[PDB]
């Protein structure tokens, strides 16, 4: 099923079928197709050509993690909407500000509810892995799972570098601040009780959890 | 180029004079007269462009030209001006709402015409050089591009490197830049340098290299849609949304905002707005709610004029259970001017049959030519329209390439119509299926 | 410019504290309707009383929708305005009553001013000044930043703090670009480059922003307004963060969800607040919703309430049918098609139909707004016409008579042009004559 | 063995070259005048003219109006596209249904494109990447290894990044692709495999034939694969992933711009003359089951500018259309739709037509049957059904191979009537008793 369906092969045709699909004929091909490009380049007011095409064929947990700060031509037809000039202006803005308390609803709550001393109240009873495959033969699925399950842009998305590290390629390999890999986009927990389902037995548990 | 020889393919457009008035027969359509005096009206009112929200209606009997006049409007119309010919039940989504959807067939008809002015720099690169100082100048180069013909050396910007280097460039690739803007376009490998490598990547493409002017400078002219906007600001990356149909609802602050920049856009002169048609074909299976939403979808500036068909006579209107001409309700017939098509004698049905003829290449002796005239008066016209290409499939089966009396006649007995079909079941209903479901299967009883 | 049925309709036309001009405005007749709409013009602009409700009543092309954008013109562009049909509620990616309510709530303007101190111009040095006892292992202990403002006619040095450094490293800032800066938050907001620092003149990228006006310090103040349903729709979709969740849902479709009542407490409770300090100024608009015979059961339930709440503004009704059951239920025959629970609720405005003097009026008013010179004569036979026919048909035939006359290359509109268009485009009532003696279902 | 279907002796419509049907011919038997209807729209389909053809079969059940379609489809050949369909799967709960329309007939009309594909493979003898910088390497040189020779070849920077993501080092055999630059690696030479005692890499042998190898293909393709392939909504199906993807995509509408502009690179392709544009066959089955929209968006949508030709086949008689409830009609079809028909008839057969019918269909299910037998089960066809006598043909074979026997006698075609029921006796025996049968 792997080396006649999903891997290339001299008598399988996935290869020349995926190039012929994705690339001769993607309607965002500057080579072939100009005048749509352009078309877009003239509502979004993007710098580079090839972006529709990149944008076209890229994964979208990968597409997200490359996330572009660079502002767009300032003749497009992308007309900023009042909300994200609204988003935009309280970006960081302090308190006592009209416009800045109008914006933050949650962290108002969040203070005024006590979120930040609430304990665990659900763990789940049952955790997993995702269900292994198990092809019997070959190395090449092994490294394909292996590096489905542990991609390391993903991972280290989902991740934060140590301090010194950062030191290290900052200063000691002298690697430029932008070029790092990106790290620590992986969400905050609400508490640092809501950070892992494991329970600790509580001392304070025994000495409620008795009638005498 | 990609078509082919279709029901419609004949209709080059309306066949009018300089003052308004149709040719017997000029450009396609035939007959008509009235009608066509009318919706040549309708086309002047479109060019003129100053009235919108007009709602007009075409009525007839089935087989007489209204989507024939539908198609010779748009066809009159030209280009550059937004023509949209949806269906009945194209309203009818499972997770865009229909009267939302009203909204995205009106907004796709009504466009804006900006004109852009390029300065292209296009040509094969043959070297980006290194004039900075530990990046002192900001990165500083100079681009060694070269078309066939000419060759310049130019020096870039900190934002024009990064961008370079931000692409996949080197050596030997085709790269344009705007003078002005400076809009990066890697096009690919220049195709004399083929034999650089044995094996290549997969997003490589190999492009002839430009040849003339480097600084060659054009007016392109753009003409977008007024849904358009709405799909490219209401997301981030937008542009998907205007291929893969995931639109979902705009919400209306963003068609308000997008109609007061389009206001500031005219009015400063730097964009004018192009009015289109929204042509609504079989228009009776819209319910209530429809045409409640069309009813006060005709009261904006930016409104296209409204053209709709209906085969119906006094019918039900779906959504509701009372009677009503058109299939439509009295307060939509209000509001609409209806243009009335009418049926055709011997000679409109001969001379448009020789018009189809002529158009799906296929030579005709008088003949066939009288009978397919008369089967088109007694049955159908579309009936004596489609017999023609096979009774020229069944001539070349016979090894004659002009249709005889014979080949209509052998055509006209193996393919049936309407009326001998009606019969033919009439005669024969124990062998049917029928409305309560019984049916002898077997053939002997 | 453009003509879209309406626009002759400048206002009400109604005169101070007393009756309405009968041709003022754009307006011909209704003097009952035209007062009533004056009254609820100035009850709306006196912004006391919330959860009202008024219904037109009236045949079709009487004048209701024109009655509504008169209201909507004399109470100004500060007043919001959201026109609705009632066919635009059934959505099907949210519930109907959250549809509504969202509409409720986009009706209710906000308004609020303060003021911005700001340093705008154009870097001419920025510096990463130095420290004495430069901490230990550390490559620079920067002291202060200063930098070298130039704007029209100003020019300054500000000292800043050092945390602005990073953020300048961040945005690019280097000498020869224009920048805009807050002088409370210190966040470096970078225009571009100066208009005449384009000196790498063979190949550029970033636009060349002109050297601002003004002094370099500006202390402005700037009234943005808002809607209700815009601080909802913002502190629901997650602002900051920038944490794989916030930027998937940037990067998806946005989906309708059903707001809850807790975000727009909140909403209330912080307005409020702003409201009693004195900086916000809170305005309502009206709400129309048009066909209002076509609402379901459950929506006008759902509008007993809603009207009822605290927050929600006037909603003005408009229904053309008359003995007719309640969509949504078996054989409730109600007025207008509204259940008569909201009937007791809600005032009734009855709009009266015209005739042939009031016709001709309307049709030689439509005919100046569209710019059409029309003589007497056929004034008189378009007025007969519509008598005839309807109101409608007369004024939509206004633009085809005059394509005619530019065919004959004729400004005047003539009577045998009128007849000719006539024959051109029918009536629905001839065409349904045609329809019932027609052989083939036409 | 091959496994019989109801449809396997159908081969051709069995027509002879003069356009005359033979009555014996092709696995059909007598229906002479659907199968000249068959044969002539059959060369209407292979002129590849125009668009938008719509045919319409009528008749009562068993008349093989599905074996028409499915010899049309024969008949045309494997390179001319085929979709049949059932009416009832146009109905969907993930996009509307319309636009499963839409998409079958982009589904119907192909595309034929040539394709060389160029394969370098063996094992790596060498690798050395020449950086020269001005961390980006400029190139590689890497040789290739197999038992006919060697060779050494040049590579992109971008192919050696990937070659570098399959954890290849010298000795690993690989698979190079001249034009779409793709790699996979094998496993490690068999000539490497004692460098230690047990490890877990795949010993592979040398390819025995030579290092480049070339073919020529033909890609064959249809317009809803090309449309489908841009019309992605989430991006991302170029990486090749066993996994599951983060989102499920759903079917989502397709709009006119990108059909418009697929059209348009399509048409540069086929002028450039790499392509060659096919028509295809839609045959949607069981056509009462449409619903009145989609009758509506049909009559809208064969109009269009490209379109493949529709086969329509349909059993009933007058009857009401789906979704109205006064609209009669011949074959639930409405009266806008049948207009644009061409109706073609099929006949029912007497009883030698269905005693060579069951003769053939027991040549080809491979059975032997006694002529008694045959009689018999010719006068259970033309009492009870003739579908009925052709599945009853294979329980007489299973109690013949009981018995040991290869015959097929009589006494085993009514051993078959006591085990198996008809319709008609059941619906007797049902009518009789009372408690649900
Ligand atoms: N004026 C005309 N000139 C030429 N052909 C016509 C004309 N009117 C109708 N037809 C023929 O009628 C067919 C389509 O008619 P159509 O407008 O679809 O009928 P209906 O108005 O009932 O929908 C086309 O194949 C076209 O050849
Ligand atoms: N009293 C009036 N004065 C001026 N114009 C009017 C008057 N009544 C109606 N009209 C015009 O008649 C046209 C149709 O009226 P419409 O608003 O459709 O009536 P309704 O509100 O009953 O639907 C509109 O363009 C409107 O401007
Ligand atoms: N003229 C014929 N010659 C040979 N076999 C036939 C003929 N007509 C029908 N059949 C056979 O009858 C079988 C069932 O017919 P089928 O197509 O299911 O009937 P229907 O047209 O009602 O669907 C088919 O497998 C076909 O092989």
């Amino acid at each position: 099923i792997y080396e006649d369906l999903i891997l290339p092969n001299y008598n399988n045709d996935v290869d020349i079928a995926n190039k012929l699909k994705n690339v001769k004929f993607n309607i965002f091909n500057p080579s072939t197709n100009y005048e749509l490009c352009l078309f877009l380049s003239k509502l979004t007011g993007e710098p580079s050509l090839n972006e529709f095409f990149r944008v076209s064929t890229t994964p979208l947990l990968k597409r997200v993690i490359e996330r572009t700060n660079g502002p767009k031509n300032t003749d497009s037809l992308s007309f900023k909407t009042i909300t994200q000039e609204l988003l935009e202006v309280t970006r960081n803005a302090p308190s006592e500000g009209v416009m800045a308390s109008l914006l933050n609803v949650e962290k108002h709550a969040y203070e005024r509810e006590y979120l930040n001393c609430i304990q665990r109240g659900y763990h789940p009873n049952v955790s997993a892995p995702p269900v292994t495959i198990e092809v019997l033969g070959s190395s090449h699925v092994t490294n394909s799972i292996n590096n489905e399950l542990f991609d390391p842009l993903i991972s280290q998305a989902l991740s934060d570098i140590p301090a010194i590290t950062q030191y290290n390629m900052h200063v000691k390999k002298g690697i430029p601040v932008e070029d790092f890999p990106k790290t620590g986009l992986f969400p905050e927990p609400l508490n640092k009780n809501f950070s892992s389902n494991i329970s600790m037995p509580s001392m304070d548990r025994f000495i409620t959890e008795s009638a005498k | 180029s990609l078509s082919l020889i279709a029901a419609h393919s004949h209709i080059t457009g309306l066949g009018l004079d300089e003052n308004l008035q149709p040719r017997p027969t000029s450009e396609g359509m035939v007959g008509q007269l009235q009608a066509r005096r009318a919706a040549g009206v309708i086309l002047k009112m479109v060019q003129n462009g100053t009235i919108a929200g007009r709602a007009v209606l075409v009525a007839g009997p089935p087989s007489t030209g209204k989507t024939a006049l539908a198609m010779g409007v748009s066809q009159s119309l030209g280009k550059d001006v937004p023509f949209t010919a949806i269906a009945g039940s194209e309203i009818f989504s499972l997770e865009l709402s229909k009267t939302e959807a009203l909204t995205q067939a009106f907004r796709k008809s009504i466009g804006i015409k900006i004109k852009e002015e390029t300065e292209l720099i296009e040509g094969e690169v043959v070297e980006i050089q290194i004039d900075r100082s530990i990046t002192g100048g900001h990165k500083q180069g100079k681009l060694t591009i070269k078309t066939t013909d000419m060759e310049t050396i130019y020096e870039l910007g900190n934002k024009m490197i990064d961008g370079l280097t931000k692409e996949k460039v080197l050596a030997g690739d085709v790269i344009s830049i705007d003078k002005a803007s400076g809009k990066i376009t890697k096009l690919g490998r220049s195709f004399a340098r083929s034999r650089d490598y044995d094996a290549m990547g997969a997003d490589t493409r190999f492009v002839q290299c430009p040849e003339g002017e480097l600084q060659k400078r054009k007016t392109v002219v753009h003409t977008v849609s007024l849904h358009e906007i709405d799909v490219i600001n209401s997301r981030t990356q937008g542009f998907l949304a205007l291929f893969t149909g995931d639109t979902g609802e705009i919400r209306s602050e963003v068609r308000d905002q997008i109609n007061t920049k389009v206001a500031e856009w005219k009015e400063e002169g730097k964009a004018e707005i192009v009015p289109g048609v929204l042509f609504i074909d079989e228009v009776h299976m819209l319910d209530i709610e429809c045409f409640s939403f069309i009813n006060r979808a005709l009261e904006d500036e930016f409104a296209p004029i409204v053209m709709m068909a209906t085969n119906r006579g006094v019918s039900k209107t779906r959504g509701t259970n009372y009677k009503s001409p058109h299939g439509l309700p009295l307060d939509l017939l209000d509001r609409s001017i209806i243009i009335t098509t009418k049926s055709y004698n011997e000679q409109e049905i001969k001379t448009i049959l020789s018009i189809r003829a002529q158009e799906e290449e296929v030579e005709l002796s008088s003949d066939a030519l009288d009978l397919l005239t008369k089967t088109g008066v007694e049955t159908s016209l579309r009936y004596s329209s489609n017999l023609i290409s096979v009774a020229q499939q069944i001539a070349m089966k016979r090894k004659n390439n002009t249709v005889e009396v014979e080949d209509v006649k052998r055509a006209y007995l193996l393919f049936l119509d309407s009326a001998r079909s009606v019969k033919y079941v009439q005669e024969n209903e124990s062998q049917y299926i029928d409305d309560q479901g019984n049916v002898q299967i077997s053939i002997a009883k | 410019t453009r003509t879209a049925a309406h626009t002759h309709i400048k206002g009400l036309g109604l005169d101070e504290s007393g009756v309405a001009k009968r041709v003022e405005g754009g307006f011909v007749g209704q003097i009952e309707a035209r007062e009533a709409c004056g009254v609820i013009v100035d009850l709306i602009k006196a912004k006391k009383m919330s959860g009202r409700a008024i219904l037109l009543a009236g045949g079709p092309s009487t004048g209701k929708t024109a009655l509504a954008l008169a209201i909507s013109q004399e109470l100004g562009p500060k007043v919001p305005f959201c026109p609705l049909v009632g066919s635009e509620l059934y959505s099907v990616e949210v519930k109907k009553t959250e549809t509504l309510m969202e509409n409720f709530r986009r009706a209710i303007g906000l308004r609020i001013k303060e003021t911005k101190e700001v340093y705008e111009g154009e870097v001419t040095e920025l510096t990463p000044e130095d420290a004495e006892n430069p901490l230990g292992g550390y490559g620079k202990t920067i002291s202060h930043v200063i930098v070298g403002l130039k704007s029209a006619k100003g020019t300054k040095t500000l000292r800043l703090d050092p945390t602005i450094y990073e953020s300048i490293q961040r945005e690019k800032v280097s000498i020869g670009d224009v920048i805009y800066i807050e002088a409370n938050t210190g966040a470096v907001k970078r225009v571009g480059r100066s208009d005449a620092y384009a000196t790498e003149f063979d190949l550029e990228t970033e636009e060349y922003v002109p050297l601002p006006k003004g002094e370099v310090h500006k202390k402005k103040e700037i009234v943005q307004d808002v809607t209700l349903h815009d601080l909802d729709v913002a502190n629901a979709r997650p602002q900051g963060g920038q944490d794989v969740i916030s930027m998937m849902g940037q990067l998806l479709k946005p989906k309708k969800t059903e707001i809850t009542e807790k975000l727009r407490q909140e909403v209330n409770k912080v307005v409020a607040k702003y409201i009693d300090q004195g900086v916000a100024e809170l305005i309502p608009g009206v709400l129309f919703i048009d066909e209002v015979n076509m609402l379901d059961i459950e929506i006008f339930t759902y509008l007993n309430k809603a009207l009822e709440s605290n927050i929600a503004p006037v909603v003005v009704l408009a229904s053309n049918r008359g003995m007719t059951t309640v969509r949504g239920t078996e054989d409730v025959i109600s007025p207008h098609g509204v259940p008569p629970d909201l009937i007791d609720r809600l005032l009734i405005v009855r709009t009266l139909p015209y005739d042939k003097d009031e016709i001709r009026t309307i049709i030689e008013r439509r005919a100046t707004v569209e710019r059409l010179q029309v003589e007497s004569s056929a004034l008189d036979l378009l007025a007969t016409m519509g008598t005839e026919t309807s109101l409608r048909y007369a004024l939509q035939l206004l633009a085809p008579c005059g394509i005619l006359a530019q065919t004959s290359n004729r400004k005047e509109i003539v009577v045998n042009d009128v007849n000719e268009a006539k024959l051109l485009f029918l009536d629905a009532k001839r065409s349904t004559k045609i329809l019932e003696t027609s052989a083939n279902y036409l």
